[PDB]
């Protein structure tokens, strides 16, 4: 996957125990930790994958 | 029996203390149900049963009124309170400039004083004269029938302490001081660049005495690319309010704007022209006088070892303004740290003033 | 700070962030380097060493002298030396949080957000303090000319000049460090005739017998 910055919109399933990440100007999730061996997070609104501003989709397809 | 009595006092603390932390989390919920409504401002009323409304989520809205309302608070351009679920006026709201440190950021007073810097003097002088003097007393100006003064116009470097020298007369007036980056007046939204000359404006006379200083004026007051344009008509647009508000029925006189700008060969031909800036002040090169008295300042909370014949100093120089003295201040420094002491001698000092002139002009 | 979705109230506060977070930034805490890697460059390290290093070290010592520590200095003159490579090292022995910061990524065609990321640029390195703040080009915090395409050359003159009303903002403390490098000096606005700006004026030279020999073994 290419992407510019991550942008999973949602986030139900998933410092920090549980990924809530989207990046973007007009609203912000924010969750430091990535990985996620199960359930491999990824999903959701669909840019995702590491971040211009590293909080990162860290291996997630 | 008297063991009851010591752990009465002590349990009843033992609540005491839980309750009240206890009853303030329990407040958290009870305001999460005592629920916020979002503020837009009355573009114009129609009607008392028909008004224009912005919201701030952005569309324009028709809205009549709802319960809560004052009707002697209502006039055009004041802010109000809509309903998320009714879109209607539940109650009116004064209207608020709002404080920022963003677009517009306000230091009352400055943070370096008038007297101190002293040894800059001339510039000083002028400065008072333009200024002090009609924000004290308009009494004066309005008597012979000559208005106050409009805008001031810095010109010169800088870098050599131009803008401690409009710190500074903001602390003497007690004037509200008003630094603004000009390229953040360049919001790329309709109407958010209007929005705040208006603001900086209407919240200078609140506020007034104030000093509205512009830094490096070349991008709300350009002259064109090329006579072409990409983005310099953005610049356009900035430039003819702050004209709009000079030419306009509303008179500057206890709100004083100072621009600033290195060089005036990017400053527009309005603003060059009389009645947009009619005072020019230009930072010259120092007096023997003016040196000295630097010097000294400089040296009198520097510590040293042995008097400093300063005299020499300023002949070491020829028109040394505060910010290259305090080069050669540092430089003498520099050795003393190499020969480990916080102390200086006349002999550093000698060598310090002229090292620093070879290296530029 | 935290609001409700639709009920629109400050339950909870969330830490700072305002755009992306190290967005023009590459943080590289403490570079591998020393000067016992780079050598041969011994000249440019004296006066490297006594514009920045010293009053980073001994900030104390300038507070009860009771002058001021010079922040900054600018650095031309040519690379192909290891220029870069001696900026690292100076970070190493400071103990400094290097910083790539690069001039291109503010100058950005959009308003003001350039100026945002130079304080927010401050902000991070007064607290991660030391710090050099290194930046990649001096083109797009300088050339702007003395011309009426100046006006055009806006966006630059304004990163350029909130860095330095901060430096000066903050002169007696020595916490962050500014350095600029290019090949060669260019047109900019008045800024080495001040303390608490960038000062200092080093010159690179090119090297000698005894130099290349070091850099050679």
């Amino acid at each position: 996957h290419p992407l510019q910055v991550a942008r999973c919109t949602k986030i139900i399933k998933g410092e920090d125990a549980k990924y809530v990440i989207n990046l973007k100007q007009i609203a912000k999730f924010v969750v430091g930790l990535g990985e996620r061996v199960s359930p491999t997070d990824i999903e959701e609104g669909m840019r995702v994958g590491v971040d211009r501003s590293k909080y990162n989709i860290e291996l997630p397809l | 029996h008297r063991r009851y009595d010591d752990q009465l006092k002590q349990r009843r603390q033992n609540i005491r203390d839980l309750e009240k932390l206890y009853d303030k989390t329990e407040n958290d919920i009870k305001a999460l149900q005592s629920i916020g409504q979002l503020i837009g401002e009355v573009m114009k009323e129609l009607s008392e049963e028909k008004y224009i409304v912005k919201a701030s989520s952005g569309p324009r809205y028709i809205v009549g009124v709802r319960n809560s309302v004052d009707r002697s608070k209502l006039k055009k351009g004041v802010r109000v309170t809509l309903d998320i679920t009714t879109l209607t006026i539940m109650r009116i709201l004064p209207r608020e400039t709002d404080p920022l440190v963003y677009n517009m950021t306000s230091f009352e007073q400055g943070e370096i004083t008038f007297d101190g810097i002293g040894g800059l003097t001339e510039q000083i002088r002028e400065l008072r004269e333009v200024i002090e003097l009609p924000l004290k007393n308009p009494e004066i100006f309005q008597r012979v029938g000559i208005k106050p003064p409009k805008g001031v116009l810095l010109y010169g470097p800088p870098g050599t302490g131009k803008t401690l020298l409009a710190k500074a007369v903001a602390a003497t007036i007690g004037a509200n001081f008003i630094f603004s980056p000009a390229s953040g007046i360049v919001d790329k939204y309709i109407g958010e660049s209007a929005r705040i000359i208006r603001e900086m404006f209407a919240y200078a006379k609140e506020h007034e005495p104030c000093i509205i200083f512009m830094d490096e004026v070349d991008a709300i007051g350009g002259r064109r690319f090329s006579e072409g344009t990409s983005a310099d008509r953005e610049i356009q647009r900035t430039l003819m309010e702050l004209l709009t508000q000079m030419d306009g029925f509303d008179n500057l006189g206890q709100t004083k704007i100072i621009m600033a700008t290195n060089r005036p060969d990017t400053l527009d031909p309005a603003l060059l022209r009389p009645g947009r800036l009619d005072r020019k002040v230009e930072i010259p090169l120092p007096n023997e006088a003016g040196r000295l008295e630097i010097f000294k300042i400089h040296t009198a909370k520097v510590k040293k070892t042995g008097e400093f014949d300063f005299e020499a100093a300023v002949k070491m120089s020829d028109g040394f303004n505060g910010a290259d003295i305090r080069n050669c201040a540092t430089e003498a420094g520099f050795f003393a740290i190499r020969d480990d002491r916080d102390h200086i001698n006349p002999d550093d000092l000698m060598k310090a003033v002229r090292k620093v002139a070879e290296v530029k002009k | 700070v935290g609001v409700n979705k639709d009920s629109y109230l400050i339950l909870d506060t969330l830490p700072s962030e305002f755009d992306s977070r190290v967005k023009a930034m590459e943080v590289d805490e403490k570079p591998t380097e020393t000067y016992s890697d780079v050598g041969g460059l011994d000249k440019q390290i004296e006066e490297l060493v006594e514009a920045i290093v010293l009053p980073m070290k001994r900030a104390d010592k300038f507070k009860d002298m009771g002058i001021r520590a010079p922040k900054g200095a600018l650095m031309y003159g040519p690379p192909g030396t290891g220029k870069t490579l001696l900026a690292r090292a100076c970070a190493a022995q400071t103990n400094a949080t290097f910083l790539k910061l690069a001039a291109p990524q503010l100058v950005q065609m959009y308003i003001g957000e350039g100026a945002k990321l130079v304080r927010d640029a401050f902000a991070l390195a007064k607290e991660k303090a030391p710090t050099i703040i290194f930046i990649d080009e001096l083109d797009a915090i300088g050339t702007k000319r003395f011309d009426s395409e100046k006006s055009g050359d806006r966006e630059v003159q304004r990163t350029m000049l909130e860095l330095l009303n901060q430096l000066d903002g903050f002169s007696s403390d020595d916490r962050v460090k500014v350095l600029a490098a290019t090949n060669r000096v260019d047109v900019l606005d008045p800024a080495l005739l001040r303390s608490g700006r960038l000062d200092r004026k080093i010159e690179f030279p090119l090297p000698s017998e005894d130099s290349r020999a070091q850099i050679l073994q």
